[PDB]
């Protein structure tokens, strides 16, 4: 697969462009995950090659183009349409957010589309820049804080401040359940509650293992936050007029999808006639 | 510095934090987060003369407001929409309770 | 009536001041007894508020500042006012930051 | 018996100059504001006693009742108007700007003016609309209210003038009947005494804790608490740390509410050991 010419292009507003691209199986090009206006060509000496005119340059426009191989590896571009009317390439609100499952290096991709433009990272309510690097086609890359950042450069002759985006590194460990019930031993007719305790990770699923459950109404449970610093989740399942039978093993199945760690308590709780 | 007069702070709508809980959003498990986790909201606040009147609402707007919420999936999050009621309060009044 | 639905994203609350309003209480002001009341029953403080993006950041003030006021022991007599003056001050904070905890 | 020449209600250019008569068959006297002002006493061969006051260079504030009494509840009292653009709403004490009430009934808002032809209206203090309240440009608004407050307005000129604010509080106010306890009636040396009366009923009240360390010997100071607000509980609490003996003894709490002045007792004997 080969281009013309690479690897990095800077082009003029409105103006026009062709981009070629060749290998020996049929090739296309795909400019945000989708192609766009192309030319597929073959040639008589098993040779593919694909053809896209971009006409009427305009900021937008900056950005990756690759090269395939479809009806791994390929080839990608970057190009610079320097546009006036373009401050920091809009991007989506998915992008703005910044999840985080551990400490690690972040980007926070504020791109312009003149590579000669001047662009500071800042708090969003800031005004010293941060000794981050900077990378015109992906942006700022280092460590953060959870905080908000937002990007700041100077078009023409006026300052223009990107978006704001949000840092969140989630809260993870090891799970370890906790259960227990006001009384074990309850009486026909009377309240059955129990509460499944675990602290560490911010998003935990609970899932409740019980005797009535199986070919039977199944019970709510209702989970509650005690602590918000070191989490401290809670979820309680509660069995008003306790029939009999429900008289067993209650287990309280704890997993975090951001790992898996998985941990389950069990008790049994016996209801008296 | 002079201490001046003190002054009441009247019943009045004053911007105030509405906490936006997971709770609100899905109470049968803990498997996602909300954002924004706060949002502001406007409220009676403010005295009245006496405890047989109380600074209450004249007029309340319950409006729907779009959050996100973020449940988690191998260090990939799934982000989805969701709509909170939020009730503000456009006038107040020292009610005779 | 009705209108075309505009979806409203709901905007996170800065930490930020904000005017919130403190009760003066006659134990507050004299705590021996409760001959009197209190005049105003409650005032305007500037205080910090919002959240921070996460839990283990906190919105906190970086200027906090004392304000003093003049508040009224009022005390009652065969339905007859006497006019005391009494002092509370106030702490206002005039800026926040959050703060990685 | 008392007659003016020549009463009843008067209205006075700014600046002039006006003469007041009162007399009757004994001493007589002109009072403005409880006190009375700069006159002219004398008596008549005939048996006749009379006062002139000479009220010079006539201002706004001059405006209000002027009584002729009988000193050295039967008065002649005589409404004087200065109407004076440089003034608005007469200026009256903070203890006028607060009603305090026992019971329900008609109330005053006080708002006066120095002209009888200013349109006067009443207003809750953040409020637009006029309230429909009865006027009395000598007295001020009417009725019956709520405890809010209150501010009056009118249009002096051109510009809109806006009173002080008035504010209408009816007292919590019942019989009392005190209730006194200790954390227990007896007690050991070095240990903690603590002692609580609680009445129900009044939003003030004085509490009066007589006990053996009083008299001859550092008091101590109770601490009082408001439990529940609507119907008014307050709690006193008398706390003597490091119980020394003789402590031992009658401990009184007497309390009494003085805007109707009741009172009540109750008595309870702790004993310290060694
Ligand atoms: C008795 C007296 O002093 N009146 C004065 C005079 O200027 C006039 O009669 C009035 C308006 O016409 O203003 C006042
Ligand atoms: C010129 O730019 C506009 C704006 O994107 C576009 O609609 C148009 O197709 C482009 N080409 C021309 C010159 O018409
Ligand atoms: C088609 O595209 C896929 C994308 O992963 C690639 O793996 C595959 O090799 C391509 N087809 C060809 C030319 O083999
Ligand atoms: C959770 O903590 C308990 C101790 O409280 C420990 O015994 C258990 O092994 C832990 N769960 C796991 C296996 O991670
Ligand atoms: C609880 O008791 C039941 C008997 O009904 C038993 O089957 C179960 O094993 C017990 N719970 C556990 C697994 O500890
Ligand atoms: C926890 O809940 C039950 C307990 O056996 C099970 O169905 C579920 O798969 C468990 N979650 C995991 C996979 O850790
Ligand atoms: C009227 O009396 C006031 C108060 O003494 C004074 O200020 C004013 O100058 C007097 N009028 C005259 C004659 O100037
Ligand atoms: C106080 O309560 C008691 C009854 O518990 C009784 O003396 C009366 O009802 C109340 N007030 C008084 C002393 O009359
Ligand atoms: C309270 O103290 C005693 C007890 O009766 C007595 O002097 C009177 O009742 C009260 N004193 C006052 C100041 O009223
Ligand atoms: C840049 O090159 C284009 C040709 O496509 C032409 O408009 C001119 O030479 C340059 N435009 C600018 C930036 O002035
Ligand atoms: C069971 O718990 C107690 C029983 O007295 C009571 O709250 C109620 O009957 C039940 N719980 C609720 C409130 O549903
Ligand atoms: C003067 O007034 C007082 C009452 O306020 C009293 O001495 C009496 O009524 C009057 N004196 C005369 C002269 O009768
Ligand atoms: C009062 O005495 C001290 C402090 O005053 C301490 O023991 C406690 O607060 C009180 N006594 C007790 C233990 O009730
Ligand atoms: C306190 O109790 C004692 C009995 O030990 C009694 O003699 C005394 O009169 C009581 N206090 C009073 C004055 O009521």
């Amino acid at each position: 697969v080969v281009t013309p010419p690479g690897p990095e292009l800077v082009l003029n507003v409105s103006s026009t462009f062709v981009l070629t691209c060749s290998g020996s199986a049929p090739v296309v090009w795909e400019r945000m995950s989708q192609e766009p206006p192309q030319e597929m060509a073959k040639a008589q000496d098993g040779t593919f090659s694909s053809v896209l005119t971009l006409t009427n340059l305009t900021g937008l426009d900056t950005g990756e183009y690759f090269c395939t191989h479809n009806d791994d590896e390929r080839k990608r571009l970057y190009i610079f349409v320097p546009d006036p009317t373009v401050g920091f390439l809009p991007n989506d609100a998915e992008e703005l957010f910044i999840f985080l499952t551990e400490i690690t290096e972040i980007t926070i991709p504020c791109r312009v589309t003149d590579p000669q433009l001047v662009v500071t990272l800042h708090e969003k309510k800031g005004d010293v820049a941060l000794p981050v690097p900077y990378d015109h086609q992906r942006g700022f890359s280092g460590i953060f804080e959870d905080r908000s950042y937002i990007c700041k450069t100077t078009i023409g002759d006026r300052e223009v401040d990107s978006d704001a985006y949000y840092v969140y590194r989630l809260q993870v460990s090891s799970i370890n359940v906790s259960v227990n019930a006001v009384q074990t031993v309850v009486r026909q007719g009377e309240n059955i509650t129990l509460m499944c305790i675990v602290i560490g990770n911010e998003v935990v699923n609970f899932e409740w293992t019980y005797p009535r459950k199986e070919s039977g109404r199944l019970v709510e449970p209702v989970t509650d936050f005690l602590l918000d610093m070191p989490y401290h989740i809670r979820s309680i399942l509660h069995i008003p007029s306790a029939e009999l039978e429900d008289s067993g093993t209650y287990t309280c199945n704890v997993t975090e999808s951001v790992n898996d760690h998985q941990d389950e308590k069990a008790i049994n709780i016996t209801v008296v006639e | 510095t002079i201490a001046e007069p003190a002054m009441i702070a009247e019943c009045k709508t004053r911007t105030e934090v509405f906490e936006i809980s997971r709770r609100l959003i899905d109470r049968t498990n803990a498997n996602f987060l909300v954002w924004p986790p706060c949002v502001e909201v406007q409220r009676c606040s403010g005295c009245c003369n006496n405890r047989n009147v109380q600074c209450r609402p004249t007029q309340v707007q319950l409006r729907p407001v779009q959050v996100r919420k973020i449940e988690i999936v191998r260090k990939k999050p799934i982000f989805k929409k969701a709509t909170v009621t939020l009730e503000d309060h456009l006038a107040c009044k020292c009610e005779t309770v």
